[PDB]
């Protein structure tokens, strides 16, 4: 499974 | 000796539009997982059959979470353009790599959170995964952003819990293939040069995991800078190759010893021509 | 911007027999960017039905890639890759070799 929240920079 | 690993690739375009978003997601050496932007109604993939079990529904939130990544991925490519005072002419590239090495008992061992912007290291989550390291003036700008957030201690519960948690499911679910080694096929070729030179080959094939590596020794002393060692290569069926060769006087080939360590063999071989 | 210039295997599955079926292989490695053209030859001519893997990366940041075609090898049929990249001046031609 993939991490849920995307990393914003 | 387990991990999970997610690879992800952002490529923008020239001038505006979309991005290209690509996510890989490995077990080991064993890909389950693949998404590609470059589909009109893009979906989530199973590349083993261990994830083709897991519900259609399960199927669905990995593809809603590739289709957010690849959403946010336009915006992040869009600020480091920014950063970098770079125009909206020309492609670049924003790789993140994160996952988990499983301990040994079903505790995390190490957690990966690290970026690459054109192939360079921009951000990477220390092994404390609670601090950053920024390579660059621009990658403080994102470390700033993320100490004020405290986004290292919110991406340590999936490192920790979650990540390890399915590391876990996966291994159970494909316990035949994931929690076994195959040892290499191992032979040695010679190959004459001239007169005087000829070159020793040991190869090592149909291995799973990958690099686990070969050797020369000249009466017993590891040729560790006369060896020509060629890159771990998949074989395409999950297995690996790899060979390591060394030239030779002509008749002194009987000195020369091969050396292989693997997981899958419970003694490490030597082996001559 | 980094670009780094692409590692070439080319080789074979199972060890060849003259004859009989086997998959040939085109391992691109250690580039940067991710375009790239791959293409397998037979006789120096274009494969079509040279499949690939889902493009991923090395601890480096450096890409990789597999095309595969399911081959028979005879001894008068001459395979090579075929990789073209920014860094390369040309493309680079890399023959099939039994033994490497």
């Amino acid at each position: 499974s993939a991490e849920p929240v995307p990393l914003q920079l | 000796s387990h991990s999970m690993r997610y690879f992800y690739t952002a490529v923008s375009r020239p001038g505006r539009g979309e991005p290209r978003f690509i996510a890989v997601g490995y077990v080991d050496d064993t890909q389950f997982v693949q998404f590609d932007s470059d589909a009109a109604s893009p979906r989530g993939e199973p590349r083993a059959p261990w994830v083709e079990q897991e519900g259609p529904e399960y199927w669905d939130r990995e593809t809603q979470k590739y289709k957010r990544q690849a959403q946010t991925d336009r915006v992040n490519l869009r600020k480091l353009r920014g950063y970098y005072n770079q125009s909206e002419a020309g492609s670049h590239t924003l790789q993140r790599m994160y996952g988990c090495d499983l301990g040994p008992d079903g505790r995390l061992l190490r957690g990966y959170n690290q970026f690459a912007y054109d192939g360079k290291d921009y951000i990477a989550l220390n092994e404390d995964l609670r601090s950053w390291t920024a390579a660059d003036k621009a990658a403080q700008i994102t470390q700033r952003k993320w100490e004020a957030a405290r986004e290292a201690e919110q991406r340590r519960a999936y490192l920790e819990g979650t990540c390890v948690e399915w590391l876990r499911r996966y291994l159970e679910n494909g316990k035949k293939t994931l929690q076994r080694a195959e040892h290499p096929k191992t032979h040695v070729t010679h190959h004459p040069v001239s007169d005087h030179e000829a070159t020793l080959r040991c190869w090592a094939l149909g291995f799973y995991p990958a690099e686990i590596t070969l050797t020369w020794q000249r009466d017993g002393e590891d040729q560790t800078q006369d060896t020509e060692l060629v890159e771990t290569r998949p074989a395409g069926d999950g297995t690996f190759q790899k060979w390591a060769a060394v030239v030779v006087p002509s008749g002194e080939e009987q000195r020369y010893t091969c050396h292989v360590q693997h997981e899958g063999l419970p003694e490490p071989l030597t082996l001559r021509w | 911007m980094i670009q780094r210039t692409p590692k070439i295997q080319v080789y074979s599955r199972h060890p060849a027999e003259n004859g009989k079926s086997n998959f040939l292989n085109c391992y691109v490695s250690g580039f940067h960017p991710s375009d790239i053209e791959v293409d397998l030859l037979k006789n120096g001519e274009r494969i079509e039905k040279v499949e690939h893997s889902d493009l991923s990366f090395s601890k480096d940041w450096s890409f990789y890639l597999l095309y595969y075609t399911e081959f028979t090898p005879t001894e008068k049929d001459e395979y090579a890759c075929r990789v073209n990249h920014v860094t390369l001046s040309q493309p680079k031609i890399v023959k099939w070799d039994r033994d490497m």
